[PDB]
């Protein structure tokens, strides 16, 4: 619950008025492959469904 | 004197594991002809059973910070934190690169480590960083560093996986601690170093040391 | 005084002052504390 | 559920632009290289199904 | 740092042929921050 309200404040500032903002896009993406753990239990990897 | 890494000197990276209570140091080797995938070659046992390390040798061919590589993929140094190397195989002459295919079951999101026959393209080129708050990027990487290196095209760290029942190294978001040991640096116009390979001849180039030629009945011993 | 890099060295054993190494699924429990250990190679990193 | 679309859309809105991928550009194929690797076709073809 | 920085703005305009007006500007004011950091380690150092 408390994790979809953060994924929607960063849906907001990379995608703008129906365009992706690649400089935001670049570095969303970026942060979040650098902590794994953002993605859920699934999408984990080794152990991961 | 503190020693810090050159391009154009041959070096082993080497992680560390935990087996058995046993702190077990394996070099990344690769065959290159044959087979392009990377494994781990045991060297904790030099002791008893002497380590092949004649495919575990690399060159720091090339060493650019981001930038200066963004420029050339468009289109001796010391080496510094925060820039992308370009390590090539010393046997096959071949790069080590971030495949795109994957052996493994355990992790969805990990890459096979293996070899590519050129240079050309992003998959083999890796950003180092530093370890530990010990060292800042921009700063000179020394021997006996901890290093963690990051796949440019994949963004994936180069991780040694402990999940199946053998140790094997993969491009996963797990970090793992690697250390660059230094082989040779600079060497003089004759002057026999080790590790090299060469003839033993006896009298004036005419006898030289040899075991028997193939299918002989003393079984080449 | 906060120049000098010190190695600090168990004089009977040999032994070397270091971190554990902590184990992971424990930096969600905000435990920044490394446990220092006596062993006989250490880190690159020791010196205080 | 609400969680993993979030991160599902999320991600598809990371995605380069049309444009930028005709074109060639390094940065936009290295970022949907990774957003495919992250999610494979099979499984968002079967939650569609 | 300064050093680094400036290196970086020079590859992201070696492959285009002139430099636009907003980089020329940004480069003015990094020598500008360049010369002085100079010239303070030189006011260190002289006397000697």
């Amino acid at each position: 619950c408390g994790g979809e309200r953060y994924l929607d404040f960063l849906r907001f500032a990379v995608f703008v008025n129906g365009e992706s903002v690649e400089e935001n896009a670049n570095v969303v993406v970026r942060l979040l492959i650098r902590k794994p753990e953002c993605f859920g239990p699934a999408l984990r990897g080794e152990g991961g469904s | 004197e503190v020693q810090f890494l050159r391009t154009d000197d041959e070096v082993v990276l080497q992680c560390s594991a935990t087996v058995l209570k046993e702190q077990l140091k394996l070099c990344l080797a690769a065959e290159g002809f044959g087979n392009r995938l990377c494994f781990l070659e045991p060297t904790s046992n030099a002791q008893n059973v002497p380590p092949d390390l004649a495919i575990c040798c690399f060159t720091l061919e090339q060493s650019l910070s981001v930038r200066a590589l963004q420029e050339m993929l468009a289109n001796h140094r010391t080496l510094l934190y925060g820039h992308a190397i370009l390590l090539r195989h010393a046997h096959s002459r071949m790069y080590l690169s971030c495949l795109t295919t994957s052996r493994s079951m355990t992790d969805k999101l990990a890459f096979d480590v293996g070899l590519q026959e050129d240079a050309t393209g992003e998959a083999c080129w890796w950003t180092m960083h530093p370890a530990s708050k010990q060292r800042s990027e921009g700063e000179k990487v020394r021997v006996g560093d901890d290093l963690i290196l990051v796949s440019v095209s994949s963004e994936r760290y180069l991780h040694l996986s402990t999940a199946s029942g053998e140790l094997q190294v993969d491009a996963s978001f797990m970090q793992t601690l690697w250390n660059m040991n230094p082989i040779c640096s600079c060497c003089e116009e004759g002057y026999v170093t080790g590790g090299h390979v060469l003839r033993l001849f006896h009298g004036h180039m005419d006898e030289c040391l040899t075991i028997s030629a193939a299918d002989s009945d003393d079984q080449r011993r | 005084y906060g120049e000098s890099l010190c190695f600090v060295q168990h004089v009977a054993s040999g032994l070397w002052l270091t971190y554990a190494a902590p184990d992971p699924k424990a930096l969600r429990l905000g435990v920044l504390k490394k446990k220092a250990i006596l062993h006989q190679e250490g880190h690159m990193d020791d010196a205080l | 559920m609400s969680f993993y679309a979030a991160l599902i859309d999320l991600l598809g809105r990371c995605a380069p632009e049309m444009h930028l991928i005709q074109a060639g550009k390094g940065e936009a194929l290295r970022i949907r290289a990774i957003l495919r690797s992250l999610v494979p076709l099979d499984d968002l073809v079967g939650i569609i199904s | 740092r300064l050093q680094e920085s400036i290196s970086d703005f020079y590859w992201y305009y070696s492959g285009k042929d002139v430099i636009e007006e907003q980089g020329k500007r940004n480069f003015s004011k990094a020598m500008s921050v360049a010369k002085q950091v100079f010239n303070s380690l030189t006011e260190y150092i002289q006397g000697p």
